[PDB]
RNA sequence: GAGACCGAUAGCGCACAAGUAGAGUGAUCGAAAGAUGAAAAGCACUUUGAAAAGAGGGUUAAAUAGCACGUGAAAUUGUUGAAAGGGAAGCGCUUGUGACCAGACUUGCGCCCGGCGGAUCAUCCGGUGUUCUCACCGGUGCACUCCGCCGGGCUCAGGCCAG
RNA sequence: GGGACCGAGGACCGCGCUCUGCAAGGAUGCUGGCGUAAUGGUCACCAGCGACCCGUCUUGAAACACGGACCAAGGAGUCAAGGUUUUGCGCGAGUGUUUGGGUGUAAAACCCGCACGCGUAAGGUGAGAGCUUCGGCGCAUCAUCGACC
RNA sequence: CCCACCCAUACCCCGCCCUCAGGGUAGAAACGAUGCCCUGAGGAGUAGGCGGCCGUGGAGGUCAGUGACGAAGCCUAGGGCG
């Protein structure tokens, strides 16, 4: 059962993903970079920002961020390149334009009309600190999913005889 | 486990109430009362034959 | 008949309900009243600007207590028998349907209760 | 106080029978009976068969004894003279020793129905200490 | 308040503030008023403010309960043994100062005046004499009777 | 006697098998209790002399107590019904009910439980359709 | 063999491969952890992907029951919808705007004219019951009387805000 | 003469008077629009005014100090023995079946032998509730006078 | 020194709630008499005292109570009563 129910899925490609072993802050932000954009132009810059050639604004988490000129795009100074968040999108945007040729869609016209990542189940690593205590080193894995759409009286008295004599004169 | 789960009763209590129950069967608007349907039966201190 | 017995006008002293001091700010904290025990509570001392402690003044009028706005006083019914009680009482009482009664006796319900001219507070429930 | 503590039914029907008494009549007796009625037991102590036998030895005789509490017996009293007694209860020695007598026993009841205004009543109370 | 002028008025019955009560004047009565002058206003009053008092203000004491004076026949019960029958005999006792004055005053439940219309001074708390309120003052009361009427 | 009309409302008052009481009301579900309301007054069980109606199959069945047989139930009810005319049937219970003093007090109630029920046996006109309302609810 | 006991943080530490796993040199210390479905019928086949998995399709009454399995709260998080924000928010009284709603009303009673369908109309006579003077039943009643329905007219009472 | 706020009760009874009824023990009469979100209500936000953050501890009071990241579940005057006060109940100069025995539809209910526990083996005057045949009779109990062990 | 004006939960009048106090209510056409009707006064409150109602698990009785066209639980910018 996918977040979006308003969205048949007859008409509709969806894919998604769980317990991806992902940064969940990092897939957020790029999964908001490409929000609502076409399938075409955004699989070119998930692949852009492997090849380090536009960047994905870090909005909520950019806590102590460095700032970079590719921010200038998106209106931000905060920007950064989340290669493996792009990676495991591209992934699953391949995965959901496949869904859309068996079908029988057009992928030529399908904008990304829904999109989501929620939090994964932590996962738990366990490092030595000294004065007795262990470092807890947990993951923050995240789940994905994505949705292909294609692109596409009671008038009174007085105010009905002011009615009347108007449309008389 | 020495928890008094036994109540002692006087026995004059109790053969008052046993009396009073009793009397209490006899009175027709408190067997309605209570719930007993007692619409199709007469005389109310029910006796039938011990030969039958 | 649907429309009630002649009645006073009913007042309300008061809509807005109690609010419990703080339950805005602590989750923990359920919003039914409770009545503040510290000495330098505000609430309990009664400072102006700070919420309203309940009390026997803003009680409402015995004419018109426990009445819906129709005029009626609801009677929870549980089947057509509970019906039949509020046989004498159309003009002040109104049916209310128990939420655990089914769709069939629902409909014996309705049924009857516009034979016997009883209001039904959620004749339309089930339908 | 305006409910009696008590749980019996026949004291709450007594209650009744004299609140009308007390309302509707003049008579101080009844409502001096009423107010002993709603009183608690250890403020209704006994009075023994020898205590109104000292009672009717002058010219007291022929005079109802009306007591708002429980009438005992004294096995101190060789012989009880013959005496119309009303009482909340009686035991089974005081009444069988009162009915032996030649005398007769009422409830307040039967009092409210003979004597209503308390005529020719001599009203008793036990000893407190 | 000290606790002399405390019990001078709750045996003057002036209980509340804007209360008023009709007293006789002898000498064991005016120094007990001489004691609560921080407190009270006092005068002679007139024919007119008895009769407005009486009329619009007056509730008797029965059975020690508060109720108004609008049928001669109470007072007829409470006060016909000492010969005052209805309203006139009642404004008659106060006015000209009778026999039965101290059951007839007694009768008349405090009076509730309230507040008068127009104020009473820049500031009241002073003695009649030097620009207050306080005290008191001869035919003036009358004036203060109508407007807290 | 020990019985009366009295002892047994005392037993009965707090507690009975016919008694339905929730927060608005107490009411009652006694045969013989008219204006269905928990009262000394209605309580037909409780008095010797009591009067109840309940519908037949056309007209109403008015039950009264015999106060000879109060303990042969099988017996202690005298049944007529009387399906005819509205206006004679209100008239033999009201003569049934204040004429020979028994319970005149309930001579108002008695008749109105019998319009009540003959006002039940009328055939039931068609409610008028639900109107859409708002702008919500009509889009 | 039973219980006015407890019901998976409770009841024995242990409802489970529990004095187990684990800790200590050792004496000893000592957990956490129940539930798909009636039945595994626990996804045939197709398609994308290195795989994990996803999408179609299928099983079932229910995949809103996928062996991360009954129901599935709150803290906390994501997306969508609406809004607010010149150095705190939150709260009380009172309007306004916007969004969304519960009622109430829909006609009833009586009277008078017509037209239909029927005689449980008044009285009297027989049985039955009862409150012993009131009723029911059967007959008589045969149509200016009684009961329903329809078509007109009139009165009274009907909701919200106002003058 | 000009305004403002309110209409409380629900057959008659009363107090009165300007009289074919009245303004005299609480509002009726006539009329209009609408009959639905129109009044009303609930949230969200803006605006005017109001408004310290809770608990504990100390003290005459503050101030200081301590606890408080958040949520769910759990969480603290109970039981027994022995005293004692009051209320209800039964029997009452007595009261208590349940150590045990006898039945039983079997831990219930019903019945009871001998002991045993605790208790038990006379008024006047001032009065005084109440009664009265209105002459007097007078509870309990207080002041005192009493009588006895 | 004079005149007018502004307002506190203070005073006055009215309505409603609750408490207390004083009365009425049976040859019963009579009553949740633990009710109803009439009249007046009063209303802050720590420690403490008294009373009445609400809620949870289990037991006896009762509603010939509800329930697979759906019990219990849960969510609810939907209502009603107190």
């Amino acid at each position: 059962r996918y977040a979006a129910t308003e969205i048949a899925p007859t008409k509709s490609a969806r894919a998604r993903g769980s317990y991806l072993r992902v940064s969940f802050k990092n897939t957020r932000e790029t999964a908001q970079a490409i929000n609502g954009w076409k399938l075409q132009r955004a699989l070119t810059f998930l692949q852009n920002v492997i090849d380090k050639k536009e960047a994905v604004p870090m909005r909520r988490y950019a806590g102590s961020t460095g700032r970079t000129a590719q921010g200038k795009q998106w209106g931000v100074s905060r920007a950064r390149w989340p290669v493996k968040s792009a990676q495991f999108l591209i992934g699953l945007l391949k995965n959901a334009e496949a869904n859309a040729d068996a079908k029988g869609l057009d992928t030529g016209n399908l904008i990304i009309k829904h999109i989501q990542v929620n939090q994964a189940p932590k996962q738990r690593r366990r490092t030595y600190r000294a004065h007795g205590r262990i470092n807890p080193y947990m993951s923050n894995p995240c789940h994905i999913e994505l949705i292909l759409t294609e692109a596409e009286s009671h008038l009174s008295s007085r105010q009905r005889g002011v009615r009347i004599r108007r449309a008389l004169t | 486990i020495w928890r008094k789960w036994h109540v002692k009763i006087n026995q004059g209590q109790k053969r008052f109430a046993t009396a009073s129950a009793l009397a209490a069967s006899a009175v027709a608007p408190l067997l309605m009362a209570r719930g007993h349907q007692v619409s199709t039966v007469p005389e109310v201190p029910l006796v039938v034959d011990s030969a039958a | 008949m649907v429309a009630a017995k002649k009645h006073v006008p009913i007042v309300k002293k008061r809509t807005k309900r109690f609010m419990r001091h703080q339950s805005d700010r602590f989750k923990c904290l359920d919003s039914a009243w409770r009545k503040p025990k510290g000495i330098d509570n505000r609430v309990r001392r009664r400072f102006k600007g700070n919420l309203a402690m309940p009390s026997i003044g803003y009680g409402s009028n015995k004419k018109t207590k426990h009445m819906m706005p129709s005029g009626h006083k609801a009677f929870l019914v549980h089947n057509v028998k509970d019906v039949e009680l509020l046989l004498m009482h159309n003009r002040t009482y109104a049916a209310e349907i128990a939420h655990n009664v089914s769709s069939r006796k629902r409909i014996d319900i309705i049924t009857r209760a516009k034979q016997l001219g009883v209001k039904v507070t959620n004749a339309k429930a089930k339908v | 106080r305006k409910a009696p503590k008590s749980d019996n039914v026949y004291l709450k029907l007594l209650v009744k029978l004299y609140r009308f008494l007390a309302r509707r009549t003049e008579a101080p007796f009844n409502k001096v009976v009423l107010r002993r009625l709603f009183m608690s037991r250890i403020n209704r102590p006994p009075v023994s068969l020898s205590r109104i036998a000292r009672n009717l030895k002058n010219g007291n005789e022929k005079k109802t004894v009306v007591v708002v509490a429980t009438v005992t017996d004294d096995n101190r009293l060789l012989q009880v003279p013959k005496m119309e007694v009303a009482a909340l209860r009686f035991t089974a020695k005081a009444r069988a020793r009162i009915e032996a007598a030649g005398g007769r026993t009422l409830t307040l009841d039967q009092l409210a129905l003979e004597k209503p205004t308390g005529a020719n009543t001599l009203l008793l109370r036990g000893p407190k200490n | 308040i000290p606790p002399k002028p405390r019990k001078i008025l709750q045996l003057l019955r002036l209980r509340q503030i804007n209360n008023g009560v009709f007293v006789k004047v002898t000498k064991a009565t005016a120094e007990m008023i001489k004691i609560v002058e921080p407190w009270v206003a006092y005068g002679y009053p007139n024919l007119k403010s008895v009769r407005e008092l009486i009329y619009k203000r007056g509730y008797g004491k029965v059975n020690g309960q508060r109720i108004p004076l609008t049928d001669n026949a109470i007072i007829e019960e409470n006060l016909g043994k000492y010969g005052i029958i209805c309203i006139e005999d009642l404004i008659h006792e106060i006015f000209t100062v009778g026999p039965n004055f101290k059951q007839a005053a007694n009768f008349l439940w405090p009076f509730k005046l309230s507040n008068p219309n127009g104020g009473f001074r820049p500031r009241k708390f002073k003695h009649f004499i030097e620009g207050g309120d306080l005290g008191n003052r001869e035919e003036h009361i009358n004036a203060l009777i109508r407007a807290m009427n | 006697s020990n019985v009366s009309a009295d002892l047994i409302w005392e037993v009965s008052r707090n507690y009975n098998s016919f008694l339905v009481k929730q927060r608005t009301g107490t009411f009652s579900r006694d045969a013989l209790n008219l204006t269905n309301q928990h009262s000394r007054k209605h309580a037909g069980f409780v008095n010797d002399k009591a009067l109840g109606i309940v519908p037949a199959e056309k007209g109403v069945k008015v039950i009264a107590k015999k106060v000879k047989a109060a303990n042969k139930p099988a017996s202690s009810l005298y049944t007529v019904t009387y399906k005819s005319t509205a206006r004679k049937a209100y008239k033999a219970i009201a003569s049934q009910a204040a004429k020979h003093g028994y319970r005149a007090d309930l001579r108002q109630a008695a008749v109105a439980r019998a319009s009540a029920i003959l006002r039940s046996q009328r055939p039931v006109k068609p409610e008028p359709p639900k109107k859409l309302r708002g702008a919500a609810a009509r889009r």
